[PDB]
RNA sequence: UAAGGGCAGACGGUGGAUGCCUAGGCUCUCGGAGGCGAAGAAGGACGUGAUAAGCUGCGAAAAGCUGCGGGAAUCGGCACA
RNA sequence: ACCGUGAGGGAAAGGUGAAAAGAACCUCGAACAGAGGAGUGCAAUAGACCCUGAACCCGUCUGCCUACAAGCGGUAGGAG
RNA sequence: AGGGUAGGGGUGAAAGGCUAAUCAACUUGGAGAUAGCUCGUACUCCCCGAAAUGCAUUUAGGUGCAGCCUGUUGGAUGU
RNA sequence: UACCGAUGGAGUGAGGGCAUGGGUGCUAAGGUCCAUGUCCGAGAGGAGAAGAAUCCGGACCACCGGCUAAGGUCCCGAAA
RNA sequence: UAUAUCGGUAGGGGAGCAUUCCAGCGACGUAGAAGGGAAAAGGGCGACUUUUUCUGGAGUUUCUGGAAAAGCAAAUGUAGGUAUAAGUAACGAUAAAGGGGGCGAGAACCCCCCUCGCCGAAAGACCAAGGUUUCCUGAUCAACGCUAAUCGGAUCAGGGUUAGUCGGGGCCUAAGGAUAAGCCGAAUGGCGAUCCGAUGGAAGAACCGGUUAAUAUUCCGGUACUGAUAC
RNA sequence: AACCGCGAUCUCGGUGAAAUUGUAGUAUCGGUGAAGAUGCCGAUUACCCGCAACGGGACGAAAAGACCCCGUGAACCUUU
RNA sequence: GUGGCACGCGAGCUGGGUUCAGAACGUCGUGAGACAGUUCGGUCUCUAUCUGUUGUGGGCGCAGGAAAUUUGCGAGGGUCU
């Protein structure tokens, strides 16, 4: 049974789950948008909508908070920088996950997940 | 000289295996188990052309019963009337004109109901 | 001229049929058949969408083996083929030679291990 | 552990009754007019629900 | 209604049986001959071709050198040059 | 060849066509990967694993039967 | 690292341990040893048709001779 | 109707059940050892629900003819 | 012509069919032989035999007699081929991966970058044994690689190993081995003090720096040293 | 006994064995029987085809029982 | 409580006992060895095909297609003190 337990442990020790979810929250605050498998993406959207949020307290607490989580320094400076500017006043749904389609060496089911915000053509 | 009768020792098969079409499975066609199939078959065969005279008289007898039960008669007391008058039509022309000639089955009838 | 004969038959009736083969695929002919099933009777637009998406390795093979018996197909006609003009008449998988290798296991012991290959025929028609 | 007997033809075939291929969930897009699968992004024009999310120069 | 299945026919697949074929064996007959080697044998190694040599031939004169006799138009060995 | 330290043990493997005339060129395809054509040839369902091309085994099509039925699967009757 | 001891022979702080995945060795030959034991023995139709007892046997699941079958012949006698 | 002579070829020399007369055993055994018949062995068909030798009966082949045996005649299942 | 008879294991007797080849006599065949598929008919009875058609494309056959490598359903029988279990077990240490670019027809796996993780008296760096071209590069992805592959210790071709001083050998002897003079012994031979024989003893003798896709104390620039040889 | 983690497991994509195997449309009960029946008899129950899970039966699989006896079998060991 | 179910149940477990190679004591035997005996040590293999059982689906049927709510032919559980 699993009733009421709420994340998805992707198949991975609890130590390589936080870095595997921190290396990808570093790539999708560097680059904007990423291509990922469906899961994973699930899996760091619960993980990184929370890290956005704590720049909208501009302080060196939130900084240092955010620091905790990232541990890469230019994902730092990127994100109480730009993407700080860009997402703010937004209500939260930072992020956004489209499916693609399918691996040929595994077959798994492919998306990517993306920053609202740096999107245009979807406003 | 050598000799070997690979065709003749083939075609033997063949023909014995025109035999066992339509049976199921390996037993039509894979030959150890077709062979062994078809001479069982043989046996039924043999015993089954003597119960087929048995089936039919009883048939006979069946459809003979039920007409002279019709009639009014039994079958054993019909069979006594026309063994005692010397009646000597067989049980399958009597269960043919009972089946299809009910008039001739009932005169048949009317000659021995004194 | 029997023979000369029965040839000329032969490719008289040939010229009316529209197909393609496939020929030593190095694959399973069981898996390859279950494509071979999900596009029977199809139209061949329907299929060529089908199997451009399936899910099964197979499909990218049976792909270009129909549009290889369409290509035949509007040679043959002298026409290209309309919208919802052609439909998967025709087609099967047959098993081919197989290749015989040896895997070692525990105490010992060597196993054999197939690595099979299979045949496709595709035939289009128009839904007449 | 082991067969007793080998299964017939019909016995394995009669198993083989629901191995299948599973056709996939294919929608038409008719503005592209060619098919794409269902809550997937059209990856011809890179469009999606009208709008365009993947851009290809 | 056939998800599938059974039987038959047709047509394919696989596989390589059968039939036909073969100078590769087997058993002999007749006539010879019955050894090779320190003038270095049998059996090998390494080489040798216009082009890598697997066989064959040959041995730093290396698919060959000389003479006499025979013969008369192609030849430069075999593994589809 | 392979196996064994060694002495030693010890396989499988023949066939296009009369003649390579062994398929110029076209089509699908990234590709002969493969095929459909054209052409050669008496014949290519003789296309290189190539004469003939059986069984077991594997498929497709057509006809009939089959989802209330229980044992060597046939045999003898018998509708549609 | 090199060397030596070789088959009932070597070696054994002794377990019948080890002696090339083999130990109350391997290869080739005598050799197709022997096996009163087990298994197996392939086309057709026709006629006939047993025995599982007695005697002897280092014999007892083997065999010899009677008994009982079959073919061909000559005699009368069998029930 | 095939009993003896002489000759050619054998196989068998593990038997079993039933009835009868006995030994042994416990007047046990689907036990064991002899004797006299019989059947299975090497024997199908019928009745007994289904049973090697209990009851009837010895199968050249065919028949969609008839009479019977043991045993049966309300239905399954032929016949009151 | 009648009568009688005709169940059968071990087993005895009789009469036949097919197969390969031979002799004699007849025949057939590219206007289609053998073989393979289908169909029909026949036989006191049967083993089997005829005929038609498709495939096939070159040999076959009747009768009489002769001779045998003269007939398969089972031997935990043998070879080859193909099934069943089954799209199942499994894909070989639970050190672990994520993303962005590149190339490509095709990318979870190839190349580059960032991040993460594991070893660190090793899972780093060397010598020897053993292997023998696996080294580097260009083509190739059929087979091999427990997946795919554009990648590879894979396939093909080309290239690549440089010494007076490093290692070995040349020199010496150990165990042991082969022998001389001799000894022993059916034969083959067995012993037996100089020679062979390193795992040991001598070797006559350097380093520094640079350079290749692949070699370096070996090539080059310096700096040195050692052995023989002609004054 | 409860709960937790990872690996195996389950589902999907790729690759793909083995032991075993007379043919099988392979139910239950009590009988019967070479004396312990999926397959015989009489009843009973049961629409066709999968997947996961467990091991009661198939006298389940494997190695021509090593115990026991037998063979005028063998080897090795002992000894007046 | 007493019994049956291969003294129920090892393709479910175990391995204390029992069947094995080592060793020792008592006893017997000239000895090799042996035992109405004792003592310490001593590998428990198999990926579930059919049937069976516990769960859970797909198909079709039930007068043509359906969404709900239901009766109960029957089955199982419960039954102690
Ligand atoms: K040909
Ligand atoms: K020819
Ligand atoms: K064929
Ligand atoms: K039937
Ligand atoms: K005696
Ligand atoms: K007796
Ligand atoms: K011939
Ligand atoms: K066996
Ligand atoms: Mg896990
Ligand atoms: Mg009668
Ligand atoms: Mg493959
Ligand atoms: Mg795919
Ligand atoms: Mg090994
Ligand atoms: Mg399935
Ligand atoms: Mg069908
Ligand atoms: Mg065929
Ligand atoms: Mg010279
Ligand atoms: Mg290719
Ligand atoms: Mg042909
Ligand atoms: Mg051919
Ligand atoms: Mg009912
Ligand atoms: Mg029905
Ligand atoms: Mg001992
Ligand atoms: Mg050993
Ligand atoms: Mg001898
Ligand atoms: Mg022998
Ligand atoms: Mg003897
Ligand atoms: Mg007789
Ligand atoms: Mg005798
Ligand atoms: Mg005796
Ligand atoms: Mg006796
Ligand atoms: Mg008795
Ligand atoms: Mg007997
Ligand atoms: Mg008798
Ligand atoms: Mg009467
Ligand atoms: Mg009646
Ligand atoms: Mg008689
Ligand atoms: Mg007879
Ligand atoms: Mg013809
Ligand atoms: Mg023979
Ligand atoms: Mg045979
Ligand atoms: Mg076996
Ligand atoms: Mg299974
Ligand atoms: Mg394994
Ligand atoms: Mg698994
Ligand atoms: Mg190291
Ligand atoms: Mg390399
Ligand atoms: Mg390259
Ligand atoms: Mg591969
Ligand atoms: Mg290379
Ligand atoms: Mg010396
Ligand atoms: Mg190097
Ligand atoms: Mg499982
Ligand atoms: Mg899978
Ligand atoms: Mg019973
Ligand atoms: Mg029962
Ligand atoms: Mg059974
Ligand atoms: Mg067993
Ligand atoms: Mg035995
Ligand atoms: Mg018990
Ligand atoms: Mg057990
Ligand atoms: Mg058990
Ligand atoms: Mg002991
Ligand atoms: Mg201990
Ligand atoms: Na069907
Ligand atoms: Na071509
Ligand atoms: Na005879
Ligand atoms: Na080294
Ligand atoms: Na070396
Ligand atoms: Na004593
Ligand atoms: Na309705």
């Amino acid at each position: 049974m699993r009733h009421n337990k709420k994340f998805n442990h992707l198949g991975r020790k609890a130590a390589h789950r936080k870095a595997m979810l921190s290396n990808m929250a570093a790539s999708l605050i560097l680059h904007k948008r990423i291509f990922t498998t469906v899961a994973k993406a699930k899996a760091l959207r619960i993980y990184v909508e929370p890290l956005l949020t704590k720049t909208k307290e501009d302080t060196t607490h939130s900084r240092r908070i955010a620091f905790s989580y990232l541990q890469n320094k230019y994902a730092l400076k990127e994100l109480f920088g730009d993407v700080a500017a860009k997402i703010a006043d937004r209500p939260g749904g930072y992020t956004r996950i489209l499916k693609t389609g399918y691996r040929l060496g595994d077959n798994a089911a492919m998306c990517f997940i993306e920053l609202v915000d740096y999107n245009e053509n979807m406003l | 000289p050598r000799s070997v009768n690979h065709v003749a020792s083939r075609a033997k098969r063949k023909r014995i295996l025109k035999l066992t079409r339509g049976y199921f499975g390996a037993r039509k066609n894979v030959w150890t188990v077709a062979k062994n199939t078809w001479e069982k078959g043989l046996t039924y065969a043999y015993r089954d052309r003597k119960s087929k005279k048995r089936n039919f008289r009883a048939l006979w007898i069946q459809r003979i019963n039920a007409a002279a039960r019709l009639e009014g008669m039994s079958y054993s007391r019909l069979m006594g009337a026309l063994h005692a008058n010397g009646i000597e039509i067989n049980r399958k022309v009597l269960a043919d004109l009972a089946m299809n000639h009910p008039e001739a089955f009932r005169a048949i009838v009317a000659k021995v109901k004194n | 001229a029997r023979k000369h004969n029965s040839a000329e038959a032969r490719k008289e009736a040939l010229k009316q049929m529209y197909f393609a083969k496939l020929r030593n695929v190095p694959t399973s002919p069981r898996k390859m058949r279950l494509v071979a099933d999900m596009i029977r009777g199809m139209e061949v637009n329907r299929a060529l969408g089908v199997l451009k998406f399936s899910n099964k390795e197979a499909s990218a093979r049976v792909e270009k083996l129909l549009r290889s018996a369409v290509a035949n197909w509007e040679e043959k006609n002298e026409r290209k083929a309309e919208e919802g003009e052609l439909f998967v008449s025709r087609i099967c998988v047959d098993g081919a030679s197989t290749l015989k290798r040896l895997r070692p296991a525990p105490q010992g012991r060597g196993y054999r291990i197939r690595k099979r290959s299979n045949h496709v025929t595709i035939y289009v028609d128009t839904l007449n | 552990a082991h067969p007793k007997r080998r299964q017939s033809k019909t016995r394995t075939a009669k198993r083989r009754t629901h191995d299948k291929a599973v056709m996939p969930t294919l929608a038409k897009c008719p503005n592209c007019g060619a098919w794409h699968i269902y809550h997937t992004v059209c990856g011809d024009c890179g469009y999606y629900r009208g709008k365009l999310a993947i851009e290809k120069e």
